[PDB]
RNA sequence: UGAAGACAUUGUCAGGUGGGGAGUUCCUUUAGUCCCUCGAAAUUUGAGGCUAGAGGAGAAAAGUUACCACA
């Protein structure tokens, strides 16, 4: 029965009773079991090629010349390079120290290609804690425009400034601001980016505390904070521009309060937002209804990413357009 | 042997004038300047300092007059700012 | 984001020019008409485009973290130091270059001064103490430093003899992680 | 005059390094040419402008600056010793300026400039082939054709289109070397 | 030279008071941790992970909870 | 390399169990504040240990991940690092 | 009288910053009112307000480190 399944799953995987019940609900039973294998299982290691200093083939040749076993990953990315084995440590290679390549995950790739950053464009990132997304966006504008890096913690900022100035970005300013306050500071951007603080169920391999240390109270305040985070994104972008500018909503969680509910609240409160096809090559459509509540059918255009289908972390991507 | 700055030596009235001497520590102020074209001449000045004095008297006088013209331009911007402050 | 004064301006360009060959391209007007301007934040100076400098004036002064490319740090005695953040522009138009072998390339990344047994090829017109910027075969910028000895004297030392000094190396990006 | 006298001094200093005991004295002296290639790079424009290249077993005493430029530009991109140990930006910049030399040059100097540069590619290949292909193009910063240093220009951003301009040049002779340049390029 | 003559005549005496205060610093830090011992063994009421404040700020916060 | 330890033997006064759990960081060495920075493991030195395997339930129904632990042996004299949880 | 051309440009409100110019000599830590306001949630939360236990010659330069190099 279902109750025997919940008690057996919480015992053998060590989940909390609540979060196992929530994650069991959004999946068919055999699909849930295949998902519990993968999210606990460690994920493959992926490399983003700096387009500024090098490119895909000559970096690949260089790392094999240093003994690194690589493979171009997918037809999705012209920028991604999977690693399989490496005699030398990855951070030890002189290509890394110059900034020819940067350690990332797969889920850090796809919001950036969900965005379509162009040259001489003012852009943004409300949370750039590892700094991989910011360096990817600057790789697309070819060292032009301006990125406003933002992170509310000074400790993560030191790794940001270290990662940015190694990669040769020269166009980003980093501010230690709460991003709820950010449209009051400037506003008027083209392409804003948000990687909100989330529950972290999408990636348990990096953070195994979410197995138990995530309860009823945490599932109210945390999606509450994404809402004020997300309404600021529309209230900061431009309704019109010479090059049309779009919002991108990216969360590292598979939860349904964190994902597909916040975008319903945003598109209801602000009617000057539309959602169209998000440009990522694959994915799964969002659910139009989960627990008796209906979302607008624009969420069929949103893409959800899962550990069991793809060896990626759990992710949500959605892109917005501003009207007025 | 000790540094002259550590010694509280009074300022002497040589051929170079003293001007109006500022008190030490009590409301000592300084100035502020960035410029665009005069700081371009500071580029022209510093290789001349780095590469040494010019053996050619014509080029040494020409490069000194460029710094003089930069000081004249910087001064004329300063009276222009003073006139703007008087207007406001 | 205080821009540099007269005194601070000659210090930064002086030690720049001990490593740079063409000071006019750095301060040159580009196609968009906007130039590269030097500001300073928290006793360290930044090398930035003027437009991105202008919209950087919105952030509060003791609240903003960093901006563009850090040329270096103002020291307490008023001197100027270079960091490896200054290297991408410094290696762009360098004046004396040193190539080191792969068994000497990783020593620089660990932080040793350049010794005679690792150099790949040299450049001439180097005095007994001249600034130089180091690369591997692939002209990948690895750091910068000062030549230990002159055009003749550096080689007549032992093959265990230090030929070029270490000043800053790319391995310091591996620290603040 | 001054263009020739520099070029008389050019193959001279390249010959002293070409000395076998002097290359054995690379570890017994610093004899370095990285000051001198930069002199040739900044003078490749002025050597292209002058049409005095052709005039009326010797290493140095050759009168015409066409062969003097050849024996220079052979020694720069194809050293006798350490033939395959050449820096990349020096290969990218000198070949790009060679395309500019292919624009403003008379006919006899053109083929030998042409007949040199397959030998550059046929020996080097993929290290310079990043320029001809736009997927192999780095996107750091825009190209600066008038730079004081060879590494100052960033030729990995610009592709080469002056090969197209040389098809428009007299087909019978120049175009032959062009196909030989592109055939050895594909053969790599 | 007046300053140099003072530390001439003091000398060892600076070393003696120096060794005594570092041993006093050892004694108070050990005694501070022992107060944390009787704190948690008698009661408590903590977080999941642990506070990012360094010592003598964190430990004073737990003493203020009394 | 041979003077480094990543795991310590840690005793829990409640339930009276000793297990091996990893060392996360060194909090304070009272012998020398310099030794605290390199992480020198001496007697009465407080370390942070992963208490994930214990599964001690904290307040608000949450599972602990890092606790204080005082080193109660002299690890320079005997190879093992021994400690007690400060719970 | 011709060109650009509804682009700029202009001005007024509402803001951000301001190591610059002119004058001038409250916040921090903690708890409660679960009271009021704004948010969020199928009924309970979060952020502000209020209250109470404890702290306070002035951009020229200052105090500190079981720290580094030198004397």
């Amino acid at each position: 029965y279902t109750n025997q399944l919940l008690k057996d799953i919480c015992a053998y995987y060590g989940y909390n009773e609540y979060l196992a019940e929530k994650l069991l609900n959004l999946f068919p039973p055999r699909e849930a079991f295949a998902f519990f294998e993968a999210n606990e299982t460690p994920r493959p290691v992926v490399i983003r090629t700096n387009t500024l200093r090098t490119h895909r083939r000559d970096l690949a040749q260089a790392l094999i010349n240093r003994g690194v076993t690589l493979e171009p990953v997918g037809k999705w990315s012209k920028v991604g390079l999977q690693v399989f084995d490496s005699k030398v440590p990855l951070g030890a290679t002189p290509e890394y120290l110059a900034g020819h390549y940067i350690l990332q995950a797969a889920s850090s790739f796809l919001p950036v290609m969900a965005l379509c950053p162009q040259e001489n464009e003012r852009c943004l990132d409300m949370a750039a804690a590892p700094g991989g997304k910011t360096t990817h966006m600057a790789a697309l504008m070819k060292n032009t425009g301006v990125i406003f890096a933002n992170d509310p913690s000074k400790s993560r900022a030191k790794g940001l400034i270290g990662n940015i100035h190694r990669l040769g970005v020269r166009n980003t300013i980093v501010c230690n601001y709460d991003a709820r306050e950010f449209p009051r500071v400037i506003g008027g951007f083209d392409r804003v980016l948000l990687d909100a603080p989330c529950s972290g169920t999408g990636v348990i391999c990096k953070d195994p505390s979410v197995k138990t240390n995530r309860d009823a109270k945490d599932f109210m305040q945390l999606p509450h904070t994404q809402k004020q985070l997300l309404l600021a994104a529309i209230d900061s972008c431009n309704h019109a521009s010479k090059t049309g500018g779009y919002i991108v909503y990216s969360t590292c969680s598979v939860c349904v309060e964190e994902n597909e509910e916040v975008v319903n609240y945003a598109l209801s409160r602000r009617p000057n937002v539309k959602l169209v096809e998000t440009g990522l090559p694959f994915g799964k459509e969002g659910f139009t209804s989960y627990m008796g509540k209906t979302f607008h059918p624009s969420l069929k255009l949103t893409r959800r990413f899962y550990p069991h289908l793809y060896n990626v972390d759990g992710f949500f991507v959605a892109k917005f357009k501003k009207i007025g | 042997v000790y540094s002259e700055k550590e010694l509280g030596i009074p300022q002497l009235n040589t051929v170079t004038p003293v001007g109006v001497t500022k008190p030490k520590g009590k409301k000592k102020g300084k100035v502020f300047v960035d410029d665009r074209e005069s700081m371009n001449t500071i580029l022209a000045m510093v290789e001349a300092e780095k590469q040494g004095q010019i053996e050619s008297k014509i080029m040494r006088a020409r490069q000194l007059e460029e710094i003089r013209e930069a000081r004249r331009i910087e001064a004329e911007k300063k009276e222009a700012e003073r006139k703007a402050l008087l207007e406001n | 984001m205080r821009p540099l004064t007269d005194q601070e301006m000659k210090i930064v360009l002086d030690k720049l020019a001990n490593y740079m060959t063409d000071l006019k391209s750095l301060i040159a007007p580009l196609e968009d008409g906007d130039r590269y301007v030097f500001r300073m934040q928290k006793d360290r100076v930044y090398y930035v485009k003027l437009s991105i400098a202008n919209i950087a004036t919105c952030v509060a002064r003791d609240k903003l973290l960093s901006l563009g490319t850090c040329l270096g740090k103002m020291t307490k005695s008023g001197k100027f130091r270079l960091h490896i953040t200054a290297l991408p522009i410094l290696a762009q138009n360098a004046r004396y270059k040193i190539w080191v072998k792969d068994n000497g390339a990783q020593p620089f990344l660990y932080g040793s001064n350049i010794v005679k047994a690792h150099v790949g090829r040299w450049t001439e017109d180097c005095p007994e103490h001249s600034g130089c910027v180091v690369y591997n075969m692939a002209d990948i910028p690895l750091g910068f430093g000062v030549t230990a000895r002159s055009t003749a004297e550096a080689r007549r030392l032992d093959p265990t003899g230090i030929v070029c000094f270490r000043q800053a190396d790319c391995g310091e990006y591996l620290r603040d992680e | 005059d001054t263009s020739r006298e520099s070029l008389l001094c050019t193959v001279t200093a390249f010959a002293l390094l070409e000395g076998q005991d002097a290359h054995n004295a690379r570890s017994d002296l610093h004899l370095d040419l990285s000051f001198f290639i930069t002199n040739l790079y900044r003078s490749l424009l002025s050597l292209s402008l002058n049409p005095d290249l052709e005039l009326g077993n010797n290493k140095i005493n050759l009168q015409t600056t066409t062969v003097l430029l050849l024996r220079c530009l052979t020694s720069v991109l194809l050293p006798p010793w350490n033939i395959r140990s050449v820096p990349p930006i020096r290969l990218a910049a000198f070949c790009k300026q060679l395309m500019t030399l292919a624009l403003q040059v008379p006919e006899k100097s053109s083929q030998a400039i042409l007949g040199l540069l397959q030998d550059v590619v046929h020996t080097h290949g993929r290290k310079v082939a990043a320029l001809w292909n736009t997927e192999e193009r780095k996107g750091d910063g825009t190209y600066k054709p008038l730079s004081e240093t060879v590494e100052g220009s960033n030729p990995f951003t610009t592709t080469i289109w002056e090969g197209e301009l040389l098809r428009k040049h007299y087909c019978p002779k120049v175009r032959e070397g062009l196909k030989a340049m592109e055939k050895e390029l594909r053969s790599i | 030279a007046r300053k140099q003559r003072d530390l001439k005549k003091f000398g060892k005496a600076v070393q003696v008071q120096k060794q005594l205060e570092r041993a006093k610093q050892k004694r108070e830090a050990l005694d501070k941790i022992n107060q944390l011992k009787r704190k948690r063994a008698e009661g408590g009421a903590l977080g999941a992970t642990e506070a990012d404040d360094p010592f003598d700020v964190a430990v004073d916060n737990e003493l203020s909870r009394d | 390399m041979g003077l480094r330890y990543k795991k310590a033997n840690v005793t829990h006064p409640t339930l009276n169990v000793t297990v091996q759990l990893p060392i996360l960081s060194v909090k304070k060495n009272p012998s020398n504040p310099l030794y605290t920075q390199l992480g020198v493991l001496t007697k009465g030195t407080i370390i942070e240990v992963n208490v994930s395997d214990l599964g001690i339930v904290t307040a608000s129904g949450k599972i602990a991940w890092g606790r204080y632990a005082q080193i109660t042996n002299n690890p320079e004299n005997d190879g093992c690092v021994n400690a007690v949880l400060l719970v």
